[PDB]
């Protein structure tokens, strides 16, 4: 899965 | 209506972002923020991440 925003 | 498809599961954050599990379609609201699109499923409206989620378009 890819990163969360911030 | 447009719908995105979720490409992964993702857990709300903060409050108003929304919850789906992989699989999940849902109907898309708007796009036009690069990192965060604005969902819709049953009686919820809120945000997951753009990059979570794909448009099904033909």
């Amino acid at each position: 899965p890819p990163p969360v925003p911030p | 209506k447009e719908l995105v498809l979720a490409l992964y599961d993702y857990q709300e954050k903060s409050p108003r972002e929304v919850t789906m599990k992989k699989g999940d379609i849902l109907t898309l609201l708007n796009s036009t923020n690069k990192d965060w699109w604005k969902v819709e499923v049953n009686d919820r409206q809120g945000f997951v991440p753009a990059a979570y989620v794909k448009k099904l378009d033909p």
